[PDB]
């Protein structure tokens, strides 16, 4: 397999690399939780908007186009063209 | 060795739960699969405490579920829980099965783990439509016949498959009866395949936003992505008491609110919300037959899909023309999704013959070639 | 090495490539009834899921026919799915004389669909997606499938929509002011 | 999943040709560019799916100061990933240092795999 | 498979073998063999 | 390695069917188990081609279970099987029972297993009992209403969980309907209690007619023990038919086939057979509350007996006196069984309270006087 | 645990054992079936015999008792003993 | 279960007061020729319950003499339940070869135990 248990998870050698970290209890929670949920959201956004709004801007033109054609259809001035299709 | 490894029970607890050493970089999409769990159990509690009062007669249904809502103590609530809970549970298993097309949890070494997914996907439409039809109001009874005579297309079995999916020579007293018993089993054989996934999850271990190996760093379950869940199911059943508290009636139809009558039709057929892309894409096809089998291939090709899909890097974090083609996909489903409950007009006929050709056009081209154009993009980026 | 146990009374008679041909018949045929056995248990079963005698006894239900106005259109529940007969006047035979072997999904005639125009006897259910039309809805002036607004012509033909076919005429048969299926 | 083999053959294929050359080559520097990966601290052979026989032998025979390099790489990606940060510009990867280390063991690999599958149909 | 077809002539050997010696250890007593009395 | 073992799913079925090392010198008792698992299938299996036509409402029960009997197509067959299997599922389940008795399987290494044992003869009780409750005939209905009367004596809590169980104020359409739900689930919670016992069941393996380590001399499943496995479920098939084929209702009480009524109680009412026993010990002790603690009492002890069988040696097959302890103790088993039927008469209220303090005895004096007995005998004999 | 795998199932280090056999195909099936099942079940029929019939006897003869004095009573002549209980 | 110390401690209860020996040794050598083992090739002490701790370092400190002995009587009692038959009486384990060898074993395996319990509670 890909993933052993915790003695051998098939990391290949690992060396010369420390990790530092401190005790929950000494650390402050919810530091920046203000800050960052405000600006680190908005350029995360930012990054991964245009993904997001360009297919969305085209899905979206495409059923209004859709939606206003049958709207008009079924009115008074549209039933020629219905009768037609 | 402590006790909650030494003992079996405990042993297998703790590998799953306890223990298991997920990556440390995991995003809030991969709870969505705990939350599926938890709907499991709601679908089930809540669904052994309708068959409680439920009784399955054609001429008892409706006003059996009526009785529940009106008699029993608490049975609205657990009829709108049963209900909203069905709907959530399918939310949440899109939305679980969409992390997986944009992470590629499907790639090589979890194929089976996907190929699990999706039989528990087709298996869940089944026992969820099966559970509509118990209502047996106007919308459960005229999309049990409408999805029967369907059936009825297969080209020589049809004619004869149909008489034993009814019982009877329409959808009648046998049919409900015999929906009720499978709609309370079916439950356990997804229980059943809801431990196979976990196996098959467990044999190679979940995957990264990153994509890349979590094995040079991975944390525990029980300190970490244990209060994650809980977060993630707390946000999840307050969503789910917004709906179950408030608007109960809003996913469902009204006409499911009529007594079934089969000389009536209602002037509309939709199936609950959460199946109508793949009955727009049923309606796309004009031939029966063909129609069945587009509906049927509109769920098996994700098992193509591990196999189209041609990239180097898993996922699709790093991947600029795929997280474009993937949203549009996204939204091309939204739209199927859409069209399902729109009558078949002018423009949507045309409309929903193109959305269904996306949608397959997707995984059986767009797929594999934006994934070939970005893995050459890359490479003569790089160089 | 060393001497073995004497075997001699325990050997076979039979033939090196005999023996195991024997075994695999017998290893077969043992397959082959367990499969018997488990085809007739799973054929029991399933016919069960098959109409129960109660449902074979309810169909096939004789309606009581009679007088009724001329091009009204009565309902039945023969079968569970809703019965259209109706009592179509001669003007309706009239229009049913044009033939039309073009532009209908299934061209007939009165000839086949009707035993005698003062009882028409139809299906209501559609083609696509089988629902109950409205008795004068129809774009051809017999019923329509709202679902779909398909029209279904006086004679039974799909004339416009979704329709795989026409509007099926049940196996009733007819008699002195009874209906016989 | 594509051979890494089919892809050097394509990049190859299209960089040989001045015109397709001078199209896409602009075109995959910004897409690399755009891809994300080198504000985390990752080059584009850490993105890889390791999770292969070929990629497994690739990395098994890795030098051991890549094999170091490339592992924390790994883990910085991962730290980035979860407390939701990115490199700053400086930090980040430039485009000199996304230097397809290991690309040359997995072609190895490639060529390994493919010489025995033809042998063992010769 | 061959055991889906070899099931049936087991099957049908079986079925006819035994609704053949039925009716005829029986057939003072089965009704198509009795109706005629009273016909 | 070989597909069987590297692919998960086969690799768990490899471990528990097609390399499990059994022991070498096991009888064709130790094939109990998988009978037991193939009835667990059957009961399931016809059971759920039961409700497909059982209607749970208290107006129709009966008239249901006819129907199925006389209109559905193979229900007679289906219906027989689910009833006679039943009782066979019993058989099994006692001879089971009186394997591990005899054989010392519940010795140390399988505690843990003999626990969830009886937590399954427990459970199946219930299930067993509760199905018999949806025919809704005469003593279908009276032994509801026994047991929910009996259950009526808790201390405090008594007077208002019964009116729960019930729901309402006596057997009624919400009891039948609600016993109908769990009754079709519980067979579930028991099918993953089975799955508990077989993996206690493979932590340590199965014991020895001879008691002493199997380790020595072990055999693989797949050419052994599944084709004796085949012999004791073709002969198990084989008495199954001359039961549901011929004579199907020796095992039933001709009053269950009386349609329920409240005002008017059969002669006599008793169980169906295999849960004669406890019926007898229920009737053995005069308080209510005193009958209902010394029969669940008379099911849990199972639990105890691990401890007070102080034997050095596991199993009876090598020890004299225990052996004769071990038939006498079966014998007073079946006479309980005997007189849970026959009506509380002068000799036999006498006759089943001794029997009662026998068998209760039998664990709690008899098992651990006579194993300490027989290991000093052991000792001394040697010596 | 006390049964491992194949590979290790927990056994002693055994040695000098050799354990010799037959295929199949090679051996006479059913060697001895028809005199064993007659005498050698007979044997052990003998053997075990004892221990299931000294309890039988005793629980039957406890039974006969009971309901022979069950079936006395129940007449016109155990009407005043069954009165006197 | 029963410990080997607390065992011998009520067999040598017994054989100590000549009154209850002659009455019970005379029954257990009959209680022991009734039970079967011997017939079967095993020893007493191969039948005590090897699934406990006490017991397995019991057998992991046997010589290797005696344990290879077990593991063939063992090996041959098995056979003989697998086939249903027994050891004729001349081959049968005769009373006098039914010597009692792995108790000393049990016995320093519960000394130790015990000493390790009573010390623990010092
Ligand atoms: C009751 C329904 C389901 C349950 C309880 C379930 C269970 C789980 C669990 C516990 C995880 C690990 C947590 C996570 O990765 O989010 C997981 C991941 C996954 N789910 Fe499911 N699953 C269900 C249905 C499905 C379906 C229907 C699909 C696809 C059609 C699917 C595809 C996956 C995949 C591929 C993964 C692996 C994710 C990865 O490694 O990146 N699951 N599932
Ligand atoms: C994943 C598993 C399940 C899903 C997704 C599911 C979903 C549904 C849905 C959507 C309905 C329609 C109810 C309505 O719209 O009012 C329904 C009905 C029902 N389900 Fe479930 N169900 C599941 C499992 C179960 C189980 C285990 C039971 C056990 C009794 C159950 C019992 C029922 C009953 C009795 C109804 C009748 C509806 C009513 O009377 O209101 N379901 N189910
Ligand atoms: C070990 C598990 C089970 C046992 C021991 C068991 C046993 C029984 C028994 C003894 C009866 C009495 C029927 C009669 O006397 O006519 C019964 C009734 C019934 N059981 Fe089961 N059962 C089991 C599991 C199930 C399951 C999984 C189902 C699923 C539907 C089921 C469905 C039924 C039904 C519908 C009845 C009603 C009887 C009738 O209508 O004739 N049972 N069960
Ligand atoms: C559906 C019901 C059950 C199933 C499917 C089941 C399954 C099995 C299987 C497959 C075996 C191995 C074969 C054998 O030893 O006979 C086994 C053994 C055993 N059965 Fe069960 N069991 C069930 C119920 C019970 C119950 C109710 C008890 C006791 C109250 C029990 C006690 C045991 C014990 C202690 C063993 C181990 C026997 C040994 O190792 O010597 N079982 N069981
Ligand atoms: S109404 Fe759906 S096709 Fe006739």
């Amino acid at each position: 397999t890909y993933m052993g248990w915790w003695g051998s998870l098939g990391s290949p050698k690992q060396k010369y690399i420390t990790q530092y970290t401190i005790s929950p209890y000494a650390a402050k929670p919810l530091k920046g939780a203000a800050y960052n949920a405000v600006f680190n959201t908005f350029r995360r956004t930012k990054n991964q908007f245009l993904y997001v709004a360009i297919p969305f801007v085209v899905v979206w033109s495409i059923w209004t186009r859709a939606r206003d054609y049958n709207e008009y259809l079924y009115t008074k001035e549209g039933r020629e063209e219905l009768e037609r299709v | 060795m402590p006790t909650r490894k030494s003992n079996t029970y405990l042993s297998l607890v703790n590998s799953y739960l306890i223990d298991s050493p997920q990556p440390s970089s995991i995003n809030y999409w991969w709870n969505l699969g705990s939350l599926l769990g938890l709907c499991l159990v709601i679908q089930i509690a809540s669904g052994v405490f309708l068959a409680m009062h439920y009784s399955s007669n054609i001429e008892l249904a409706f006003d059996s579920v009526e009785h529940i809502m009106r008699d029993v103590n608490a049975g609205w609530l657990i009829r709108y829980i049963h209900a909203n809970g069905a709907s959530f549970f399918f939310i949440c298993m899109y939305l679980h099965i969409g992390k997986a097309l944009y992470y590629g949890s499907y790639k090589q070494p979890r194929v089976m783990l996907w190929v699990i997914g999706v039989v528990i996907f087709i298996l869940t439409m089944a026992i969820a439509f099966m559970g509509y039809c118990l209502v047996y109001g106007q919308m459960s009874h005229w999309g049990a016949t409408v999805i029967t005579n369907l059936l009825s297309a297969i080209p020589f079995i049809g004619n004869d498959i149909v008489p034993f999916i009814w019982g009877g020579f329409s959808v009648s007293n046998p049919t409900i009866q015999r929906f009720f018993a499978l709609h309370f089993l079916l439950p356990f054989i997804l229980a059943a395949l809801v431990c196979m996934h976990l196996m098959a999850l467990h044999v190679h271990g979940s995957s990264n936003p990153v994509g890349i190996t979590g094995n040079i760093d991975r944390l525990p379950m029980h300190p970490y992505f244990i209060f994650k869940d809980l977060i993630t199911v707390f946000v999840f059943l307050l969503i789910f008491s917004l709906f179950v508290f408030y608007s109960p009636n809003t996913l469902g139809h009204p006409d499911n609110y009529i007594p079934g009558n089969p000389m009536v039709t209602p002037p509309s057929i939709v199936p609950e919300w959460y199946l109508l892309p793949f009955y727009a894409i049923l309606r796309s096809i004009p031939d029966k037959l063909g129609g069945v089998i587009a509906m049927f291939g509109a769920i098996l090709i994700l098992l193509s899909l591990p196999y189209t899909d041609r990239s180097i890097i898993r996922g699709n974090s790093f991947k600029v023309l795929s997280k474009l083609a993937f949203y549009l996909f996204v939204f091309n489903f939204i739209l199927l999704g859409n069209l399902g409950q729109l009558h078949v007009e002018v423009p949507y006929i045309q409309l929903g013959q193109f959305a269904t050709a996306y949608y397959f056009a997707h995984y059986i081209i767009v797929v594999p070639v934006i994934s070939t154009l970005e893995n050459i993009l890359y490479y003569i980026g790089t160089q | 090495n060393y001497q073995q146990p004497d075997y001699s009374s325990y050997l076979n008679n039979k033939s090196g490539q005999g023996s195991r041909n024997f075994t695999y018949f017998m290893v077969g045929s043992m397959g082959l009834l367990s499969a018997a056995g488990a085809k007739s248990t799973v054929e029991a079963f399933l016919s069960s899921f098959a109409a129960s005698a109660d449902v074979l006894a309810m169909a096939k239900v004789e309606v009581k026919l009679g007088a009724i106005p001329e091009g009204k259109n009565v309902i039945i529940k023969w079968q569970g799915k809703p019965v259209f007969i109706r009592h179509r006047t001669a003007d309706e035979i009239e229009e049913a004389n044009q033939v039309d072997i073009k532009t209908l999904r299934d061209p007939q005639n009165d000839a086949d669909r009707v035993k005698k125009p003062e009882w028409l006897i139809m299906l209501g259910i559609c083609t696509h997606l089988g629902c109950v039309p409205i008795g004068e809805a129809g774009d051809f002036g017999g019923w329509f499938c709202p679902c779909h607004g398909s029209h279904y012509d006086i004679s039974g033909r799909i004339r416009k929509g979704p329709a795989p076919l026409n509007l099926e005429i049940p196996e009733y048969d007819f008699t002195d002011d009874e209906t016989l299926l | 999943v594509q051979s890494m083999t089919s892809v050097v053959k394509a990049a190859n294929f299209i960089l040989a040709r001045p015109t397709l050359s001078k199209i896409i080559t602009p075109l995959a520097q910004k897409f690399t560019a755009y891809a994300g990966y080198r504000e985390m601290g990752l080059k584009f052979n850490d993105l890889l799916l390791e999770e292969t026989p070929i990629m497994q032998t690739a990395i098994k025979r890795l030098p051991s100061e890549l094999n170091y390099s490339r592992n924390f790489r790994i883990l910085t990606a991962h730290q980035l990933a979860l407390s939701h940060q990115l490199l700053p510009a400086e930090k980040a990867v430039k485009p000199e240092e996304d230097d397809n280390y290991l690309i040359p063991y997995i072609l190895e690999a490639e060529k390994e795999a493919f010489e025995k599958a033809e042998l063992d149909n010769i | 498979a061959t055991i889906f077809g070899g099931a049936f002539a087991f099957q049908g050997f079986f079925d006819v073998a035994v609704n053949k010696w039925w009716e005829e250890h029986n057939k003072a007593k089965l009704w198509k063999n009795v109706k005629g009395k009273f016909l």
